[PDB]
């Protein structure tokens, strides 16, 4: 493969970040070429040749060459630049695209929002019940999702999307629903979801 | 008589890339042996049409074009290549027939303190169409206030120069560019190979 | 402009085949080559094969070699990725790119490993799960009395597939407070879905509040009215 470095580098705004791609017999003086891969679209072509630059890209962007290893340069850090970048060349086998690295910028801690449900009475109609728990608008994302039933750890059937998804607010957002029999509902009196983001902990219990 | 391929190739001076330099080769006859043979260049690479049957091939027009530019801006010199040289400097047409030759130019176009009698043209307000050159010295428009001839903020000369060093790396080292475009419009053939 | 369209995401069995088009656009079609790359979910870019368009000349990567085909059409300016008896790992994006074809001054045709321009990107989801409708629960108003600005409504889209599907509140008149969380894989293998959407508790006596979900893969729209509990 080719090495890029690290999975993921961080960078504050307004300064200048390097990414690093080396590798021995693929570059072998052959070209390297630089891409950005903005969340959920398709790459789009920065560097090409590590010093040339496509149109459309802004003098931000730079690259350099040395032997070996060459780099990707953002001298001013914007949030639009938020995106992870690839680099790629050629080798004995075919076109050897890097791994990644994924810059991050620092911004807003922000604050988690938690809305608990019971489960719906046609739900319970149905004789299937469920018990969802909603967190939106929290910055950073990392989040550790924790269902409590009458004081009591529950692990039994927690399903929640543990992948955070950036919503448009550039705030990440998830989901987590515990599934549980109609006569459990009843026969425990209280239920409740705690989340722990950073420090802090936020419940929110909903009953029969 | 002989096509002057090789003056082209071994003029003393090269052209600027503000302004590439043309010459029309007509009515003459050319070994494109001279070409393949030389090791000097670093770049031969061929667009619409094999190297190999160009001696058989005639051609009404063949148009050399001259300039310098940096060795790596040598890929932007390509059809279809997105970069400030290919968009605004010098352009090529997506159907191209015509090969693509880059040496090394260091030992002549660099001096310790550097050439900057080469230029690129650093700002233009539309991309360059085909075979067309600009030289136009209007400082660009980047602000909403005119320049009205002034550098000044958002304001910017269209030109800017290389600084060629010998000590500069290879990518900005001078490289020294000839682009052979072979013209076959419905006219007679006034370019051959011998061959 | 130059532009690449690929086909529409597709939901496949497991061992069946895959076929994806790339459209080409903006550019001369037999002068330039396709190249294929795969990204699985939150995984590096992996160049499968190239397509030469003038050529119809192929080359694959070995780790994918023994399923993939690539093929073109002169006429529509189309190029096709076929792949064949897909794995569960196979589920992934796949693109299609552009690269210049040179001449060396022999004669043979070589690939310049610059890609230009990307397609959209094609998604394949390689599922043991047959397509399910989607169930509509309304996630009543929860008045906790909690403050008379803020009221939860929402409904729950559960146990679905395949993606995706589509939920708007009061036909599109409700995009305020609004959020549609991301689905969940289960261990079923279906999908489940929530949408909530913030109103004052003044409103909720005052207007109606109906959930639109709409679900093309199965062909069903469910509209679901919010009433408070
Ligand atoms: C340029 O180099 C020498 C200069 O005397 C000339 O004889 C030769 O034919 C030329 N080579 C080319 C045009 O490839």
């Amino acid at each position: 493969v080719m090495t890029q470095s690290p999975g993921t580098l961080s960078l504050s705004p307004g300064e200048r970040a390097t990414l690093s791609c080396r590798a021995s017999q693929s570059v072998s003086s052959n070209y390297l070429a630089w891409y950005q891969q903005k969340a959920g679209q398709a790459p789009r072509l920065l560097i090409y040749g590590a010093s040339s630059r496509a149109t459309d890209i802004p003098d931000r962007f730079s690259g350099s060459g040395s032997g070996t290893d060459f780099t990707l340069t953002i001298s001013r850090l914007e949030p639009e630049d938020f995106a992870m970048y690839y680099c790629q060349q050629y080798g004995g086998s075919p076109r050897t695209f890097g791994q990644g690295t994924k810059l991050e910028i620092k911004r807003t801690v922000a604050a988690p929002s938690v809305f608990i449900f019971p489960p719906s009475d046609e739900q319970l109609k149905s004789g299937t019940a469920s018990v969802v728990c909603l967190l939106n608008n929290f910055y950073p994302r990392e989040a550790k999702v924790q269902w409590k039933v009458d004081n009591a750890l529950q692990s039994g059937n927690s399903q929640e999307s543990v992948t955070e998804q950036d919503s448009k607010d550039s705030t990440y957002s998830l989901s987590s629903t515990l599934t549980l029999s109609k006569a459990d509902y009843e026969k425990h009196k209280v239920y409740a979801c705690e989340v722990t983001h950073q420090g802090l902990s936020s419940p929110v219990t909903k009953s029969f | 008589n002989l096509c002057p391929f090789g003056e082209v190739f071994n003029a003393t001076r090269f052209a600027s890339v503000y302004a590439w330099n043309r010459k029309r080769i007509s009515n003459c006859v050319a070994d494109y042996s001279v070409l393949y043979n030389s090791a000097s260049f670093s770049t031969f690479k061929c667009y619409g049409v094999s190297p190999t049957k160009l001696n058989d091939l005639c051609f009404t027009n063949v148009y050399a074009d001259s300039f310098v530019i940096r060795g790596d801006e040598v890929r932007q010199i390509a059809p279809g290549q997105t970069g400030k040289i290919a968009d605004y400097n010098y352009k090529l047409p997506d159907d191209f027939t015509g090969c693509v030759i880059a040496w090394n130019s260091n030992n002549l176009d660099s001096k310790v303190g550097g050439n900057y009698n080469y230029l690129y043209r650093l700002f233009r307000k539309s991309n360059l169409k085909p075979f067309e050159r600009d030289i136009s010295t209007e400082i660009y428009q980047a602000g909403s206030t005119p320049c009205n001839g002034v550098e000044g903020f958002n304001c910017y000369f269209p030109l800017q120069s290389y600084g060629f060093q010998p000590t500069n790396g290879v990518g900005y080292q001078p490289y020294r560019v000839v682009v052979l475009s072979f013209e076959l419009l419905h006219a007679p053939a006034t370019v051959c190979g011998p061959k | 402009q130059v532009q690449l369209v690929q086909s529409g995401a597709e939901v496949k069995k497991p061992g069946a085949s895959v076929k994806v088009s790339c459209k080409a656009s903006g550019y001369t079609f037999t002068r330039y080559a396709m190249h294929w790359v795969r990204q699985a979910p939150g995984q590096s870019l992996e160049c499968m094969g190239w397509i030469n368009a003038g050529n119809g000349n192929t080359k694959y990567s070995k780790n994918f070699q023994g399923r993939v085909t690539i093929t073109r059409d002169t006429s529509a300016n189309t190029v096709y990725m076929e792949l064949s008896s897909l794995r569960s790992e196979d589920t992934a994006v796949y693109y299609c790119a552009r690269d210049l074809y040179y001449y060396d001054s022999s004669g043979y045709q070589h690939i310049n490993y610059q890609l230009d321009y990307w397609g959209q990107g094609t998604l394949v989801t390689v599922s043991s799960a047959s397509t399910k409708g989607p169930s509509v629960f309304p996630l009543a108003p929860s008045s906790k009395s909690t403050s008379g600005g803020t009221a939860a409504l929402g409904c729950l889209v559960k146990d679905y597939f395949p993606e995706p599907v589509t939920v708007s509140w009061n036909s599109g008149a409700l995009t305020s407070g609004v959020h549609t969380f991301p689905a969940v894989l289960q261990s079923s293998g279906l999908y489940s879905l929530s949408s909530v959407v913030t109103v004052p508790s003044s409103s909720l006596g005052t207007q109606t509040y109906i959930c639109n979900v709409n679900h093309k893969p199965s062909n069903t729209k469910v509209d679901k009215r919010v009433e408070p509990k």
